[PDB]
This record gives structure tokens, sequence and C-alpha cells, in this order.
């Protein structure tokens, strides 16, 4: 699905090889006139016709290399301006898509697609057609004007041509299968790379380097390039070697000299060869180290094309206040795997609902649910009333506010990361989010304030940085608020703390909690035990410990 | 070049000579196989044509020649190429799980990431396509011009004149675009970066409306890159302009040079048309190097990234080894003091833990005590003091004796992109089934098997993003005991467990068989119930320690802890 793809490059593509026709001829131009030279040269021509000759063949050298510079750089331009549109698109398309897309591919593949694919099109839709139209022009051209000049010395000229032709076929066929395995690859030590800078601590824990399977993969992969590069280069060498002008020029001298050399020929009409013969084995290869770009070009175009169709997480036509309510909703990660199984739930203003059970029943998948990351397999989900399939992304996030199992942060100030949700927040408001929050005394403490930059290597604690995403949904400050184990790497002082901010900021909302400190959750309006993706018991502290079920049991191993 | 130099691994010197005296081979013959027409054409159009017979034998043994040095070349650059790349690659990543923890800033996790990133086709065929054809390019027209001595001294002077001006081009092509170059690839960096975080990131990101291109960061850092890119392509064309001059001018001084002897009478008019194919000889490789410029600049990036991992500063190491059969040692501080950049985070602890027995860290968050299990196990070192493992100082034991001591379950669980199994063998991989059986069910990972359909073989996304905190939480904790360490770090290991697993993981903790100094941190009191000792720490110093009985009867920051 690469002509889908390229099909806005249409009018600059043909242009570009009519341009490119155009161009070569001009470059040839000036060994025509140099042939002429020669000729008159022998002839004993006056200074005034040989010195037009010359200037005018030197003018034409530079007038085709200013062209071509000129085109390249158009085209140059117009490819970067298209992988910049491309990437714009891609960017857009993969912030709707289901967040399984993410989680099934890895940030090595949509790093893959986003940068190395689109900068694969670059031979494909820069190059690929000026050096095919170059490579057929001018050998087509030249081989004419030397048949008409000699056909003896100009069919020497297809065997080098033939020999060249073989190669770059045997070449294309023998590396189209590891052109189609390396972005595979590519990904997989991107992926392995990525994983091996991020696991550093289990890295040094377990193993180290050696026991490490990046190092295996590493190999594997250097075993890969050099099963590919060693054959592909040693065609590619060979092609050089035939198509270069010593190899023309010995091949029309060994079949020359013998033909000046007994009278079959005049030496004045080896001077064609000796000046245009020599000129088409470069615009040859040109294509024949191409046709591995148009490969990658296309199979990248096909990539991105595929990720461009995949469905997204479309916004339905169909179009009390701070009401979440859950209808039937069931829901599968993976097809044939529930792990949502008819969970019917409300959640009303001025309430809270805790949101317990067994580890891995399904707590964070329903919040993620009540996200729209993933659309719920069956049910609806509908906030305010409207189902939130029927919201926009925007819509739906100034509605429900989110605070996830895990504290991700974004490289920047902490400021940018607890005014995440609201970049153009005054700081006024960020100080006071932090403060309820219990964080602004440790970010006064840091060097740069709050500036100081959240990176690699320059992390807080546990408890710090999820006080931080704390702090982003508080100055959210969206009706609905979900809060995914937060406080669980609080010490039970800040937890108090921070839960009292909570309930003060919170009091008039809707706020779903999910906890395992079932301590911590008493006083919710509602407990929902969840187990197994399912609702097994609803009611309060007291009534759920006097129906001694699942959460009894639960509050007796935790005491 | 002495930075490629540099790479090259010691064994392989002599393919280096070899290429190096190859390539002037193949540099030398190009040259005289281009200046053998003169006296081929000479002779072909004088009233003894036969005479070509011998240069065109010349001739051909000079192409042969050619065609043989250049396939081994070839051949040799393959090998010098991909030899470099095994090389740097195993070294980067040798090197970097002994690099120190404060070097990971994100511009050197950037590197890293490129660094590595730079295994592809590429860099492994450098030296054939870039090294081969530059020097033979640069060389090219000077042995051309030094090979027209032998026919006329005043052109080969000519001729090297303008091998001047294309050395004097080559040169100053390069600072004409460094700048650019130098942003074009900080902008690619920066885009490539916040590409990953996009990836890993999009939940935050969403719920925050921070993901359309508009309002991302990704967005602003793609704005960036294409912005940096057209400078780029704008501020290299002064080198292709400079290049294409230097030809030209080289091209007046050949020509003019040849037209004067000519005219003069000391120069043949076959000579001199022989010389018109020569000078296209000589010209050529004036537009190879424009075309090889920006790789060059391409190269010396990614070598640079490259030499800047293998010249971090790795961690001080030794060689001494604990003497006992894996038995529990104990574990003391002396004096330690540690800090992050400026910001003190231990001031002065001591404390020594008994063999064998199962100490509590409890504190404020942020008050140090994940920083004491990463100086225990050694992922960081005291900026003075000591830490002993047994009496012996961790900085000098040996990095294998020094990881084999100590085996940790870390606050925030991170699995590798693979299998649930593959995962919990990272602590041990040659247990047997047994082994990983016992290590499974302690870990009560064994709910897991049987709640998953694909059961030890489900597939792990990256991190552990394809399970819940709780089971790749339980994962870590089975990773960790699998490993036979005689010392075990527990870093708040059951904060996303509910009770029934908290209260099963802690107790399978304790009834571990094997005898092990643990050292648990953790936020819940019942956590902690198997702790012999209780360290409180707070503000990077122990303000109480002893029996949890004991501080709680004394009344003191413990009880208020938990109150
Ligand atoms: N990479 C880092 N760079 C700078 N400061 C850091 C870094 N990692 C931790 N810190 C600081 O070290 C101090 C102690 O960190 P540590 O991780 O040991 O805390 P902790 O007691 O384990 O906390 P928690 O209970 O929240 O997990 C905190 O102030 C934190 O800000
Ligand atoms: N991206 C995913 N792909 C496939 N399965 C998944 C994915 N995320 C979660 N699961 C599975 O969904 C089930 C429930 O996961 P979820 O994170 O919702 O549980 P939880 O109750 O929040 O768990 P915990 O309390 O341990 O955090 C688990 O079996 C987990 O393996
Ligand atoms: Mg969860
Ligand atoms: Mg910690
Ligand atoms: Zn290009």
């Amino acid at each position: 699905a690469g002509s889908r793809l390229l099909a806005p490059l249409k009018k600059p593509l043909i242009v570009s090889g009519v341009l490119q026709a155009l161009i070569t001829l001009i470059e040839l131009a000036p060994f025509v006139l140099l042939v002429e030279l020669a000729r008159l040269l022998l002839g004993g021509a006056e200074a005034e016709r040989l010195w037009t000759l010359g200037l005018t063949a030197v003018s034409l050298i530079g007038l085709g290399a200013v062209l071509a510079a000129a085109m390249t750089l158009w085209l140059h331009r117009v490819d970067a301006r298209f992988a910049h549109e491309l990437r714009g698109r891609l960017l857009t398309k993969l912030s709707r898509l289901p967040l399984g897309w993410f989680t099934r591919r890895g940030s090595a593949s949509t790093k893959q697609l986003v940068q190395d694919d689109t900068l694969a099109l670059h031979y494909l839709i820069t190059h690929a057609i000026p050096d095919a139209v170059a490579a057929v022009v001018a050998p087509v051209a030249v081989l004419v004007y030397l048949f008409v000049a000699d056909w003896r010395v100009a069919l020497v000229l297809f065997i080098p041509v033939l020999v060249y032709l073989v190669l770059m076929s045997v070449m294309t066929i023998q590396s189209g299968s590891k052109i189609a395995q390396a972005p595979r690859w590519a990904e997989r030590m991107g992926g392995e790379a990525g994983a091996f800078l991020e696991g550093q601590p289990v890295i040094r824990i377990f193993g180290g380097a050696a026991a490490s399977r990046f190092r295996r993969r590493l190999d594997d992969y250097i075993d890969f390039l050099v099963s590919w590069q060693r054959p592909f280069v040693g065609k590619k060498t060979l092609m050089d070697l035939v198509t270069r002008p010593a190899t023309f020029l010995w091949i029309i001298l060994v079949a020359g000299v013998p033909l000046v050399v007994t009278g079959r020929m005049d030496p004045v009409n080896l001077l064609p060869f000796l000046l245009l013969g020599t000129t088409f084995g470069a615009r040859l290869l040109g294509i024949g180290y191409g046709l591995s770009g148009i490969q990658t070009g296309m199979l990248a175009a096909r990539r991105i094309q595929t990720v461009l169709d995949e469905p997204e997480l479309v916004v339905r036509d169909r179009t009390r206040p701070g009401t979440v309510e859950l209808d039937r909703v069931s829901f599968e990660y993976r097809p044939g795997v529930p792990v949502i199984r008819d969970v019917t739930l409300t959640l009303r203003p001025g309430t809270v609902t805790a949101l317990v059970g067994p580890s891995g029943s399904g707590k964070s998948t329903l919040a993620a649910l009540v996200a729209r990351f993933h659309d719920v397999t069956q049910g609806a989900i509908r906030v305010d009333g409207r189902d939130i399939r029927t919201l926009t992304a925007d819509e739906l996030y100034r509605r429900v506010g989110f605070v996830l199992q895990d504290a991700q942060l974004v490289h920047g100030s902490v400021a940018e990361n607890i005014a995440l949700a609201e970049p153009d927040a005054g700081l006024e408001r960020i100080r006071t989010a932090a403060r309820d929050a219990q964080i602004h005394d440790r970010i006064t403490r840091m060097p740069d304030g709050y500036d100081s930059v959240l990176g690699a290597g320059s992390a807080l604690s546990g408890g710090e940085r999820q006080r931080v995403t704390i702090a982003r949904a508080i100055l959210a400050d969206t009706p609905v608020l979900v809060l995914d184990q937060a406080t669980a790497f609080a010490d039970p002082e800040s937890e108090y703390l921070v839960q009292q901010a909570i309930n003060r900021l919170t009091r008039d909302r809707t706020v779903l909690v999910i906890a395992h400190r079932l301590h911590t959750i008493t006083h919710a309006d509602q407990i929902v035990v969840l187990d197994d993706g399912r609702i097994v018991e609803v009611g309060t502290h007291d009534e759920l410990l006097a129906a001694g079920g699942r959460y009894r049991g639960l509050w007796d191993s935790g005491r | 070049i002495r930075t490629l130099l540099r790479l090259v691994p010691a064994e392989k010197r002599g393919a280096v000579a070899g290429y190096a005296v190859l390539t002037l081979l193949s540099v030398l013959l190009r040259a005289v196989g281009a200046v053998l027409l003169i006296p081929l054409l000479a002779a072909l159009f004088s009233d003894t044509p036969s005479d070509a017979w011998l240069w065109l034998g010349w001739l051909t043994a000079v192409t042969l020649a050619g065609w043989v040095t250049d396939t081994n070349t070839a051949r040799l650059g393959f090998d010098l190429g991909f030899a470099v790349l095994s090389r740097t690659q195993h070294d980067m990543a040798d090197r970097l799980p002994n690099v120190a923890m404060s070097w990971f800033t994100p511009d050197n996790t950037a590197t890293a990431r490129q660094a590595i990133a730079a295994t592809g086709p590429e860099l492994a065929g450098l030296v054939v396509n870039l090294l081969t054809p530059l020097i033979g390019a640069a060389l090219l027209p000077a042995a051309i011009g030094v090979a027209l001595l032998f026919v006329s001294v005043p052109l080969g002077l000519a001729a090297l004149a303008g091998v001047a001006v294309l050395f004097g081009a080559l040169a100053l092509s390069g600072r004409l675009s460094r700048a650019a170059d130098k942003v074009a690839g900080e902008t690619n960096s920066a885009f490539t970066e916040r590409i990953i975080e996009f990836a890993r990131t999009q939940q935050a990101l969403r719920a925050a409306r921070r993901v359309e291109p508009a309002r991302s960061q990704v967005g602003s850092a793609l704005a960036a890159q294409h912005g940096a890119g057209l400078r780029l392509l704008t501020m290299q064309i002064p080198g292709q302009v400079l290049f294409s001059l230097a030809g030209q001018v080289a091209l007046i001084g050949f020509a003019g040079m040849a037209v004067w002897l000519t005219v003069r009478g000391q120069l043949g008019v076959p000579e001199a048309i022989a010389l018109i194919v020569v000078l296209v000889r000589y010209l050529e490789p004036f537009a190879a190097i424009a075309d090889l410029a920006p790789a060059l600049e391409t190269t010396r990036a990614t070598l640079n990234r490259i030499q800047a991992v293998l010249d971090a500063p790795t961690l001080p190491a030794g060689r001494r080894r604990l003497d006992r059969t894996g038995a529990a040692p104990s574990i003391e501080f002396d004096d330690v003091r540690f800090s992050y950049g400026d910001e003190v985070v231990l001031d002065g602890v001591s404390f020594t833990l008994r063999p064998g027995n199962t100490t509590a860290i409890v504190g404020p968050s942020g008050s140090g005590k994940t920083t004491i299990l990463s100086l225990i196990a050694g992922l960081q070192q005291p900026a003075s003091g000591r830490v002993l493992l047994d009496g012996v100082d961790v900085t000098t034991l040996d990095p294998e004796a020094r990881r084999a001591a100590v085996s940790v379950v870390f606050q925030h669980p991170y699995l590798f992109d693979g299998t649930l199994r593959d995962n919990v063998l990272v602590g041990d991989p040659e247990a047997d089934p047994d082994d990983v059986t016992a290590a499974m069910r302690l870990a009560r990972v064994d709910e897991l098997l049987d709640r998953l359909p694909d059961g030890d073989a489900t597939v792990v996304g990256e991190g552990g993003t394809a399970l819940s905190g709780g089971e790749r939480q339980r994962v870590s904790i089975a990773r960790a005991l699998l490993k036979p360490a005689p010392v075990l770090l527990v870093d708040q290991a059951t904060s996303a467990l509910d009770n029934a697993n908290e209260a099963a993981v802690v107790d399978a903790l304790t009834a571990d068989p094997r005898p092990r100094t643990r050292v648990i941190v953790a936020h819940r009191l019942a956590s902690i119930r198997h702790a012999d000792r209780v360290l409180f720490v707070e503000a990077g110093r122990v303000v109480e320690d002893g029996a949890i009985d004991e501080l709680l009867a004394a009344g003191g920051r413990f009880a208020q802890f938990w109150a």
C-alpha cells in the first residue's frame, strides 16, 4: 500500500523524472561537443572554433551541475515536508488508537514507525525516480549515438551492461528476503536496547552483562547482518568494478586497437567511445545501488499505511452532572480472555466508591475502561448520561481525572509535570496543588525549585513521584476523580495528610478509589469487591464485615 | 580518523595495515591506468599504430590488478567494519552495567540508546561505503597528478595544484555546516526520546490531553526536528557550491596547462585528446567527495556517541571475595555518607546487622531507605564511609562476587518483554524446574499460572505492562527468591498486593529454606511481622532501632508511625 501513501507526491515525482531526463541529456551534451573538439583538433581547425567548443562544453558542464544541484535541493525539500506531514499524521493517529496497540507493540516499535519508517521512504521519493530515469536515458542515448558511430565497438559495450544487469538481478533476488526481515530485527534490537537501559538495576543485580538477553540478541543480530551484507557487498563491489569508467575504457580499447590496427577502423572513430562510452556506467550503478532502497521504502510505506488504516477509538455521532454509570460492562484485552464480566456500577456526585478485591481481579482495567483507553466489549459506560464513545477526548478528559497505578512522569520541570493537564496554569495553582499533595516542601528543597527537571537519573522516591502525579490530578480539577492505588508508596503520615487533602477537595465530587489497604477506605459511601472480573458483593464497611464474604477474608488477612 | 583507529581491535591491526596498503595500491593503479591512455592514444594515432599493443598490454595488466586489488579491499573493509561493529557493541554492552548510575542522565541515556541503535548495516558498512570511496576519491587526483609528471612536469604540477584546492574545499566544507548538522542531530535525538516517552507515557498523556501534536511535547519535538532539518538542507548548499568551484578551478588549471603545452608544441594533439579523458577521470573524484561529505559528518557524530559511551566512568571495583560457601553475612554501615549531587541523603549512618537475621527498615517517604538498600547491593557507592559484607568492603569485592551476594526486590518492579518464566528465570538461569516451582509457589505466582490462559508462557509487555501491578510485583519477588544469594533486600514488595497475597508473600519470605540476611522495607505494619530488628530512618539518619515490641512499648516515633 505504498502507492496510496505516496499519492500526494505524484506531480513532484513525475516532474522530477522529466527534469532528470532533461538534466541527463544536458550532462551528456558537453562530451558530444568534446568529441567534435577532438575531431577538429585532429583536422587542425582554427583557434576560434576550438575555443567556442571548449568554452561551450565547460559552460554546459557547469549548467548541468547547477541544474542537478537545484533539482536535488528542491526534491529534498519536498521529501522533508512529506516526512514532516506524514509524521504529524502518525502522531495524530497514535493519539486515538486503543492502548492495547501500544501495549502489544512497545516503545521501540512506535519509535521505529514514526522515525525510521518515515526516514526509510527517503530514497523512494527523492532518488528512485531520478536514478531510474538517468539509468534509462543515458545508456540508451549513449548507445544509440555509439551504434551510429561504430556498431562493432558498440556491441562489446553490451558485455559489461549485460553482466551488470545479471549482477543487479541476482543481488536483488538474493537480498530481497533479508530486506524484508531487517525491520523486524531493528525493532527487536531497539526493544532490547530500551529494556537494557530501563532495566539497568535488574541487569546489575541479576547476572550483569553476561547473562543479559541483550548481549545474546546483539550477537544474533550481528550474525543476521553479516549473513545479509557479505554477499550483498560482494555483488555491490562486483557491480562497481563492472560499470567503472576504467573497465569501459579498457573494453573499448581491447575492441578498438585491433580494429585501428589492421585498418578495419579509423582511429578518429574511437573518440566517441573514449569520450561518451565511459559516461553511463555511474548512472547504471545508481539504480543498481538503489534497488535495495526502493524495496526498503516500499516496505516502510506498507507498514506506515497499515498503521494509518488501523481501527481507532472513533467518536460516535449519536451524541446527573458528575455521574458515571457502567451498564453490564464486559471487556477482554485479548479475544477469548475475559477480564471484566458484566459489571454494573454507578458512581454519583458527593460520594466515594471504594473498588477493592484480589490482585489481578480487574480494578485497573475497569478504571482504564472509564478513561476509554479501551472500548468495552459489551455494555456501555456513560458519564452524565452520555456514552463515552460519543464524547471527544477533550470532553471526556475534562470530566474525569485519573491517578494511574504507575506514576509516570514526563521529561521536564516538576511544574510542567504537575501542570501537565493545564500547561498554561499559574505557578500559584501549581504551588497550591503541590501543597495539597504534600510535595511542595520536597520541591522547595530541590536545587532549582519548581524548574528542576525530572529526567532519567534525576528521579525522586516512589512516594514523591506518586505525590507529583496526585498533585497533577488535583490541579486538573475534574468533576470525577479516579484514584488507582494512590498512596501505595506513601507512609502512613503523608498518606493521611494527602487523603485528608483529597477529601477536602473532592467533597462534592465523584470519587472512585482503588485500594488494597482496606483500612484506608472504611469511610467510603460504597465499597465494591471485584473478584475474578465481576462484582461479588457491594456495601459499606460494617455491612461487608457482617456479611462474612470476600471482604471479611481480606480484612482478616490484613490485620 | 584517529577515533576510528582507536576503535579497531588490537588483533585486527594487521588487517588495517593491509587495507591501507591495498587502498594505496588501488589508487596508484587507477591513476596509472588513466595516464596510460596518453602513450596508447599517441601511438594509436601515429603512422605505426601497432605500437599501441605494448601500452594496451600494460593497461590490461593494470586493469586486472585493479580488479583484484579492489575486490580484496572490499573484503578487508567488510571484515574491518564488522569487526569494529562487534567490538564496539560488545564493549558498550559490557561497560554499561558497570557505569555509575549518576551517568545515566536523559542526555546520556539518549546517547547510549543512539550508540546501541547504530548496530544496523550502515555502521557495519562504514569502511566499504565511506572510507574506501573517500580515500580513493581524495587520493586519485593526486596520484594522477604524480603520474602526469612522467608525461610532463608542468602538467603534473598543474594537476597537483588542483588537488590543493580539492583538499582546501574538503576541509572548508565541514566548517560551513557543522552548526546546522549539530542542531539537526540534537533535534533528531530529542524527537526520538519524545517518541519513546509518548509511547511509554501514553495513558497519562491522554488523560492530560497532551497527546495531539499541537499540544504534545513530541509535536514540539517534531516541529523543531523539521526546522533543523530544513536549515541543514539550506546550509549544505555552500559546501556543494565550494566543491563545484574547486572542480571548475581544477579543470581550468589542468586544461589551461594542457592547452598551453599543446600550442607551445611540447604536447602532441593525440596526447591532448587523451588528456581530455584523463581530465574527465581527474574531475570525477571532485563530485564523489561532494557526495560523501555529509556521510563523513554523520559518521563523526555516530563514532562520537560510541566513544562517549565507551568513556563513561565505571564504578570502583576490586578482586576480594567472600570466603564462606554462600553463608549469610553480616551487613555493616560504617559512617556511610551518600548524596545525590549536592543534596545529602545519608548523614553518617552506622549500624550492624547480625548474620542470618531479618531486619526491617521503616520511615517516611524520601528518608533514604531505598538508598540504604542500593548501597548494600552495590548499585550505589558511599561518598564516604564503608559498607561491609561479612567484614569485606563492598567496593573492594569482585563485581561477580558482589552481585552473587545479593538478590533484590525493587520498589518499582521492572520485567523484560518476554514470557513470565523467562522473567522468573533471570534470578537463576541454571535452576532446575523444582527450584523454579518452589520460587513461584513462595511468591504466589502459581495463582497467575492457573488464572492466565498461557500460564507461565504468558507474554509480558514492555516492563510488566501486560500484567497488573501486583502480578508483576509477584513475578519480581519470584525472580529475587530464585537467586540463591545469601542476602535478600526487599523494597516494599507488597505495595500492589491485596491482604491475602500480602500475608502469603510475607510469610513466604521468612519461610524461605536457605539462610539469608534479610533487609525489608515496608509501609505496612503487617509486612514486617517476622523482623527480628527494626531500623527507623528519618532524614537520612536512624532515629531509633530495636524490636517491634520494644519500639511499640517505647511510645517513640515507631509507635506514632503506625498510629
Ligand atoms: N536519582 C536521584 N537523583 C536525585 N535525588 C534522588 C534520586 N533518587 C532518589 N533521590 C532522592 O533521595 C532521597 C531518598 O530517596 P529514596 O529513594 O532512598 O527514598 P525512600 O526513603 O526509599 O522513599 P519512598 O518511601 O518514597 O520510596 C529522596 O529525597 C529522593 O528525592
Ligand atoms: N495490557 C494487558 N494485556 C493483557 N492482559 C492484561 C493487560 N493489562 C492487564 N491484563 C490482565 O488483566 C487482569 C486484570 O488486570 P488489572 O491490572 O486490571 O488488575 P488489578 O485488579 O488492577 O490488579 P492489581 O491490584 O495487582 O494492580 C490481570 O490478569 C492482568 O494480567
Ligand atoms: Mg492494577
Ligand atoms: Mg524508595
Ligand atoms: Zn538524499
